[PDB]
């Protein structure tokens, strides 16, 4: 039997604002490589031949990037069907479609828009099919989670999950998020339901790569309240009386499975894909076939694209990337950053843990740390920034303008915490 | 026709990530199968056109995973063979079949290089001895449990740390009654004073004997230059490459840092720029004696062999 | 009345005379728990030596001396007996049992010897209580001057030979190098450590943590790949869990190999060691005295299977993992002891006279 | 000494031997030359001598007043104690390797070591020793309010809900002192342990360790478990009928009766634990249960599944099954109900 | 040294023999008179066997104020070999074999004995133009030895120039 796999091309808590207004959350180039490519590569490697990318927010651009990309070419061993529908805006709608349109034989993966991973689910998939046919469709969704430690800079306050799992059958006996909570709550009769010993668990990073049976969309479309997989599993785990059909789980040891949900976890997973944590995924392999991304990986992880031509006497500490056609200034100092394809750099500028992107341009004197710079963010001289001081979309900053921590500035008056300009005012 | 392209893409993909083909013999073998497929199932008027085509496909196959050159040197040798046949038929009609029969000769030789090395073994080992290897190569385990059925030495294998790969050998050879002792790589020098000779594998033999082996062997080459115990490099002849050591040092194979520092470590992974290379370069001068399916040789004969097989022009591939 | 921990599987050819013990049959199973034979402080010390909770040289010596304080200042004297006879006679089985439960590093041996001399000092001159409290104060002044002030002076010394802009390299839970690197970072002196580490007792994590929790921009990589970093490691700062007569620095199994690749790579060496780890014996090879631990810890969770689960059922698989090797003095380009920055060839005299 | 051979139990000397001897020879076997004892407390102050009939000539002990809680009894016995304490129970018949308990106590210097042999649901460490959150069901309402700290500390808490305790606690002396300072608690097993394990979180830490087990358990007035524990210990207690005149005539089936083993026939009993000082040799049917000493048998008594108590003369073809014919009921020609006969 | 440290163990003693006039041969007979597995060999093939040897115990005639002892002939080439195979050089000399002169102090630092033992007189005419050297004492350099077994314990080539001041005086170098 085959294994179809749905890619829900937009999770629906729109947070990347105003980032999610110039290009969708999935078109985000994590390291000069659209997230969609990491998702599709994970699919192709893990065993998938069948993908459907249900794209909602400006799906036209997700297509136009995707169609001319690798998988949509006939030479692919993984079939992609861009099921575009600007109708709905809830993941439950995607699940109800794949229910009603009968688009699964069995065991169709469910992956979000941007999961970064190199997990081999073949063991997970095997145990899935086994316990399925060895216990007659009692299972619904076999979850897969990455072992972690409660403080790794990826899993922050946002989605620190907590599970109560069995020991052998590895089924999720209980589940809950901990974003703004300092205690925990369970039923004692649940632990009566497992006398061999329940096990609370907190060291699991959520991969969002739980395998979905067809009974997933089955038990989904029966209700309408379910509108996010979290809501789905909350429902499946509160209806433990009438055919609960325990959500199953499985913990992994080695491979790295995370999801770029928010700018913080975005920076975390960027500076952890650079650091080879997801081999083979690392931009020198250039799994996205394009010679505009030949990363001649050097010593100390100092990556270097084709035709770089950096500055004069500029220590590149480590983890640096340099997109194609760039240019660096003399006595610059890059560290842990990422630069974009064809993006100028000025003289005497330090760039610590930053993330420039395509088209950007920083003249001499500036100093940027921990920030981000979305597309074409031209910048004047003598400018400093602070941790998380994002900007976006061509907002020229005037000289001698220091910005505080959350200095989100872009074109949007009431959403971005300033307006577009060429100074720091004049909306 | 498209079956060509599909097996090409399958090969390239299972090259980028696919564990297995395990023994480099098998990698070269499926490479040669793909070579035959390309060289019978395509169109070319002149032979130079096929030279150019297979050059393109080999360039892609090598620039896919440049950490592995068995496929690259196989491509270069096949290009040598087409040069040979064109020269023979120039100083065009059916040279295709001549190519295929020469390739079949090459392949039947490849299928027996391991037994050539096995038969050559026993002229280097004798009882009351202790031998040290590193990592795991199929050639070396063939070598040792070949020399084992005549006499019982004492092998000391040093498990690599990034993968307890040597461990496997130490089990396999323990299944010939061969006195295997497993030591932790760090402790190499701690016992380097009682190892009469070392037997190391490879994954490449660059154009001046400067082999590139599993990590944890440059230390072995230096601790055996020190004690002047000799390096038996058991490298089947097909592992060469006309590339030279100092080339941009995208030369090791930087595997995922989960091998050294697990992810479940914790917060300290903020700025701890972990590293993990699995290929240690080794310089020529430490290399004592090469073995090959031809016989024994010196690290100076490797340039003769490189000018022998690979036509010196197609090093750029 | 002192049992023994039996061997574990099969040794190695050369090491049929060295010891090889098991991390499970700690003698505290077959000793009467209200130990009217061994002071329960001494038994607690031996036990928590076995499990490997306290590891390093300094740490092990501190533990031994705290246990000796705890037992001495609660010792009871028998009548019609001399203190410097009845004490050592009532004590020898305790050291025997400690050896049994775990071998004695150089630091612990020299601490025992210092204490033997100190006990021979006191006598019937004072009554029991006087000489007892005296011994306690003496052990405490030892614990101060020989290790704490030692680390202090050694840090003050090595602070000269660390340049703003270079890197360093370490190896494992060597307390002195942790202290040196920390204190050398507090004084505004920038560098960038690159720890290494070995298996099984992967311990370079210790110094890695203790550094990054103090702002030292470290890096980590296993020892068989160390020969890749040396194109940039502008120094090397090893520990030394012992010292020997001929300048043969006895340490953890990686220091010697690392120093050798460093010599061949042309980068300096600097061991660090205080001045009681100079045991008055000599050793020229890595085999006359080492300690094989509980060997069943080599096996790795590589991929899906422990590659040697049936470690002993094979008739001829024998696993060694030494704890110490002995780097030779042709490679040790410094010994920063508190008596000075003495180069290693001239150590047989300085630390001895 | 530095350890302490103290015991703690309320509410007794029934069974094969007195319920007290088994922990006594347990301790005297695992070191513990001296043996501290806390004797009769129920209503009287005189059964100390009646407990002083143990073969071991070493005993130190006290009798006490009517009601005393375990924490109360310990704060009470505080004076004559000076070191590390090891509280036991006369109500625990186990052949445990207690040395491993004090091992996990001493190696890690945890303030208190407890044992729990497979109420009483605990949450323990990801590696099996350092317990983290223990309670019983009726303690908290419906939830497990696990303090976010202890999950921020061992993100894999492994639980044990289907498990019974043992009440054998090694306590460091300083926690004994602090307990004596506090005069609110009364029960060790109920409120001592959870107090510590809750204050373990909020350098000096009051670490506490737990040891899981699958060997043997404790027993109270429902000695139903005790009869089968003694079934196992009749394989054990001879080296860990049985020790008397051995006739092998009647049905001795995994049975054991002390001296005065009445040599007679026409009597039988299966899965039996019999007592001594009994005029039971004549005809009787099976018992298929255990019974205290000083019994009798005559004229084909068809007893079954009950306890034949002490100082009785019962005979003459009875019919009883699952009915306690114990203290204060003895006849000959009677058929007893199959329900809970209070006697 | 050996025949006491070999009544516990049993192991490999490769006794070379001094070629001028066989000296190690009664050594070999005396050792073998306790069964120590003694292998006698001509001193010309040391660099052959050296790579299968572990500890190089050499008996020396006298030491110097550099550690650079001078010993029975052929020990310098044995030292060059046993450093080419980086085995140790476990000298065994008591204290009184120590003289505080320096290496290049004695013209003919060696001791040439009668060439009659190298090319015996019964040869004949060719004895008219043959300078038959016979230096029976050869001069080990300092840096080839590693471990003096003095009768105070082990020592290293740099804990000797203090055994002078501990045993002799400065101005008794010339005596």
């Amino acid at each position: 039997p085959p294994l179809q796999a749905v890619l829900v091309a937009d999770s629906f808590d729109r947070r990347f604002f105003p980032i999610s207004k110039d290009q969708p959350r999935v078109l985000l180039p994590l390291a000069n490589v659209a997230l969609i490519d990491y998702t599709l590569e994970f699919l192709t490697a893990t065993g998938v031949q069948e993908t459907f990318v249900f794209c909602c927010w400006k799906a036209a651009q997700i297509k136009e990037h995707l169609l001319k990309s690798k998988w949509c070419r006939p030479t692919s061993l993984n079939v992609v069907r861009i099921i575009t529908s600007e109708l709905y805006r809830s993941l439950g709608d995607v699940l109800r479609d794949v229910d009603a349109k009968a688009l699964v034989r069995s065991d169709f993966l469910l992956v979000y828009g941007d999961v970064i991973s190199n997990i081999n689910i073949t063991r997970a998939l095997e145990e899935h099919r086994l316990r399925r046919k060895l216990e007659k469709n009692v299972s619904v969704m076999t979850m897969i989670f990455k072992e972690s430690s409660p403080s790794h800079p990826t899993r922050c306050h946002e989605d620190n999950v907590v599970v109560a799992v069995d020991s052998t059958t590895n089924r999720v006996l209980h589940f809950q998020k901990t974003q703004g909570l300092r205690r925990f709550a369970f039923p004692l009769s649940l632990f009566q339901g497992s006398s061999d010993g329940v096990e609370v668990r907190y060291d699991l990073l959520d991969c969002h790569i739980s395998i979905c049976s067809p009974q997933v969309a089955q038990l989904f479309t029966d209700n309408f309240d379910y509108q996010t997989r979290d809501d789905f599993v909350r429902g499946l785990l509160v209806n433990e009386e009438i055919l609960g059909n325990q959500i199953h789980m499985h913990v992994t040891a080695k491979e790295y499975g995370a999801r770029v949900s928010n700018l913080h976890m975005y920076s975390a997973v960027c500076a952890d894909v650079i650091r080879r944590w997801v081999y083979p995924l690392t931009p020198e392999a250039n799994f996205t076939d394009s010679t505009t991304q030949s990363c001649t990986h050097s010593r100390h992880n100092i990556y270097r694209g084709p035709e770089v031509s950096l500055g004069h006497g500029s220590i590149l500490e480590e983890n640096v990337l340099l997109g194609s056609g760039t240019v660096i200034g003399s006595n610059c100092f890059i560290t842990n950053s990422v630069i974009g394809p064809g993006c100028h750099i000025g003289d005497n500028v330090v760039l610590d843990q930053t993330y420039l992107w395509q088209g950007v341009r920083v003249a001499a004197g500036a100093q940027i740390h921990q920030s981000l710079l979305c597309d074409n963010a031209e910048v004047k001289e003598r400018v400093t920034l602070k941790p998380r001081s994002v900007l976006t979309s061509q907002v020229v900053v005037g000289p001698n303008i220091t910005l505080p921590e959350g200095s989100v500035i872009s074109l949007h008056p009431p959403d971005a915490e300033e307006d577009e300009d060429d100074g720091e005012f004049s909306d | 026709g498209s079956e060509l392209s599909e097996r090409i893409e399958s090969f390239v993909e299972t090259l980028k990530r696919g564990g297995g083909p395990r023994s480099s013999e098998e990698m070269a073998r499926e490479t040669l199968g793909l070579l035959r497929q390309i060289i019978t199932d395509h169109r070319w008027s002149n032979a130079g056109e096929l030279m150019e085509l297979i050059r393109r496909e080999g360039r892609r196959m090598t620039a896919a995973q440049p950490s592995e050159t068995t496929v690259g040197n196989m491509v270069r040798r096949v290009l040598k063979i087409i040069r040979e046949e064109y020269g023979r038929l120039h100083g065009y009609a059916q040279l295709q079949s001549n190519i295929i029969e020469a390739i079949n000769e090459l392949l039947v030789e490849l299928e027996g290089t391991m037994e050539n090395i096995a038969a050559q073994a026993l002229e280097h080992i004798h009882s009351n001895e202790v031998i040290m290897t590193i990592g795991f190569s199929r050639t070396v385990e063939a070598f040792l449990k070949e020399a084992a059925r005549k006499r019982k030495f004492h092998v000391i294998v040093a498990e690599c740390a990034p993968f307890c790969q040597g461990h496997e050998m130490a089990v396999n050879l323990s299944k010939a009654g061969i006195e295997t002792t497993v030591m932790t790589d760090a402790a190499i020098f701690a016992v380097m004073s009682r190892v009469n000779k070392v037997i190391i594998g490879t994954k490449t033999i660059l154009a001046n004997g400067a082999l590139r082996a599993v990590t944890g062997t440059h230390t072995l080459a230096l601790a055996a230059k020190h004690h002047s115990t000799p390096l038996i490099v058991c490298a089947p002849m097909f592992k060469l490459s006309p590339q030279f050591p100092n080339e941009e040092d995208s030369f090791h194979k930087f595997v995922a840092p989960e091998e050294v520092l697990p992810f479940t470590e914790g917060d300290i992974l903020e700025k701890v720029s972990v590293h993990c290379p699995v290929f240690d370069y080794v310089p020529p001068e430490l290399i004592t004696l090469f073995i090959s399916n031809i016989g024994g040789n010196a690290p100076s004969y490797i340039y003769r062999l490189m000018s022998e097989l690979y036509h010196p022009d197609d090093h750029v591939l | 009345q002192v049992p023994t921990r039996k061997d574990y599987g099969s040794k190695v050819s050369l090491f049929s005379h060295l010891p090889q013990y098991s991390r499970q049959n700690s003698l505290t199973q077959f000793m009467s728990i209200p130990s009217s034979v061994i002071h329960p402080a001494m038994v607690r010390l031996g036990l928590q030596y076995s499990q490997g909770l306290v590891s390093g040289s300094n740490a092990r010596c501190i533990a031994l001396l705290r246990a000796l304080q705890q037992v001495i200042q609660d010792y009871t004297t028998p009548p019609n007996e001399e203190l410097s006879r009845d004490l050592v006679n009532k004590l020898k089985p305790y050291m025997s049992f400690l050896t049994q439960c775990r071998p004695l590093s150089a630091s612990m041996h020299n601490a025992i010897k210092f204490l033997n001399k100190e006990i021979t000092s006191v006598g019937s001159s004072k009554r029991e209580e006087e000489a007892k409290s005296e011994l306690r104060a003496a052990i405490d002044r030892y614990v101060q001057e020989k290790i704490v002030l030692a680390a202090q002076a050694i840090s003050r010394f090595a602070y000269q030979k660390i340049s703003n802009g270079d890197v360093i390299l370490v190896y494992g839970c060597s307390s002195l190098v942790s202290r040196i690197l920390q204190e050398a970072w507090t004084e505004g002196r920038r560098f960038r450590v690159v720890v290494v580490d070995s298996r099984p007792w992967l311990e370079g994590r210790h110094t890695l943590r203790s550094l990054v929790h103090a702002g030292v921009p470290a890096s980590y990589l296993l020892i068989p790949a160390a020969s890749y970093v040396l194109p940039e490691v502008s120094k090397v700062l090893l520990g030394a869990h012992a010292l020997l007569a001929n300048g043969s620095v006895m340490s953890r199994v990686g220091t010697a190999q690392l120093a050798l690749v460093a010599r061949a790579h042309n980068v300096p060496v600097l061991v660090c060691c205080e001045t009681y780890k100079f045991c008055e014996r000599v050793q020229t090879d890595a085999f006359v005295s080492n300690e094989l631990d509980d060997p069943d810890d080599l096996q790795c969770k590589r991929g899906e299977h422990v590659a040697l689960a049936n470690w002993q059922n094979h008739a001829s698989l024998r696993l060694l993992n030494l704890v110490y090797d002995v780097t030779p003095p042709e490679l040790v380009d410094l010994v920063i002891t508190e008596l000075g920055m003495i180069p290693c060839s001239s150590v047989p005299v300085v630390l001895r006279v | 000494m530095e350890f302490q051979a103290v015991v703690m139990a309320v509410g007794l000397p029934v069974g094969n031997k007195p319920l007290i001897w088994y922990p006594l020879n347990l301790l005297e076997r695992v070191g513990f030359e001296e043996v501290i004892v806390v004797t009769t407390r129920d209503v009287q102050k005189a059964l100390c001598a009646e407990f002083k009939m143990k073969m071991k000539p070493d005993i130190v002990c006290i009798p006490d007043d009517a009601d005393m809680g375990t924490a109360d009894s310990l704060r009470y016995i505080y004076p004559k104690l000076k070191t590390d304490v090891l509280v036991l129970s006369c109500d625990l018949i186990t052949d445990v390797a207690l040395h491993e308990v004090v091992d996990l106590f001493r190696a890690y210097d945890a303030s208190l070591a407890m044992l729990m042999r497979k109420r009483d649901f605990i949450g323990v460490d990801s590696t099996g020793k350092r317990l983290l959150f223990m309670a019983n069901e009726a303690d908290l309402d419906e939830e497990l309010v696990i303090k976010g700290s202890i999950l921020q500390k061992h993100p894999r808490i492994r639980f044990h809900t289907g498990l019974v305790d043992a009440h054998l606690y090694c306590l460091k002396k300083y926690i004994v002192d602090f307990l004596m300072e506090n005069g609110s608690i009364t029960s060790i097993r109920s409120e001592l342990i959870p107090y510590l394990v809750r204050k373990q979180f909020s350098l000096k830490s009051l670490d506490i360790y737990s040891f899981i087990k699958e060997a043997n358990t404790l027993n109270l007035a429902p000695y139903d478990a005790c009869w089968n524990a003694c079934r196992g210990d009749r394989w054990e207690d001879l080296s860990r009928s049985s020790a008397q005149i051995v006739s092998k005539h009647l049905v001795g089936v995994d049975s054991l009766i002390g001296p005065e083993t009445q040599i007679g026939e026409k009597s039988s009993i299966k899965r039996s634990v019999i007592g001594s000082s009994c005029l039971i040799k004549d005809r009787v049917t099976i018992t298929n249960c255990l019974l205290m000493n000083s019994v009798t048998v005559e004229e084909g008594s068809n007893i079954q599944g009950s306890v034949i108590c002490n100082n009785a003369v019962i005979e003459k073809g009875a019919d009883i099954k699952d009915c306690l014919i114990g203290s204060g009921q003895r006849i000959e020609a009677k058929a007893k109900r199959v329900n809970e006969v209070i006697v």
